């Protein structure tokens, strides 16, 4: 649906709840793999630490 | 007509140059690259969206 001709309103919330769809999917693998472990460290320091 | 040409074709005598721009689908070109400068800058972009 990136291929427009007049779009009504459900084509229009279609064819971006798709596209969102491949990036999304990148942001959940950048969440588990990299923020988390920063996450998790901070947590660790700061319960330790101060 | 003058009387040395009294009997002469109306026609034929006097006519006017033809001229043409080519250079008037510059317009078309125009379209093109400034759409390609609201890409770089951002203001007011055709990416991110359909």
């Amino acid at each position: 649906s990136s291929p427009s001709s007049r779009r009504s309103a459900t084509e229009f919330r279609g064819t971006t709840s798709f596209a969102s769809s491949r990036l999304a999917n990148l942001a959940y693998f950048f969440s588990v793999t990299g923020f988390r472990s920063l996450a998790k460290s901070l947590i660790v320091k700061t319960q330790q630490l101060y | 007509l003058r009387p040395t040409a009294y009997g002469r074709d109306v026609r034929s005598i006097i006519s006017q140059l033809p001229v043409t721009d080519v250079t008037a689908q510059n317009i078309q070109d125009v379209q093109v690259v400034e759409r390609n400068m609201q890409r770089i800058v951002g203001v007011n972009d055709d990416v991110a969206g359909q």
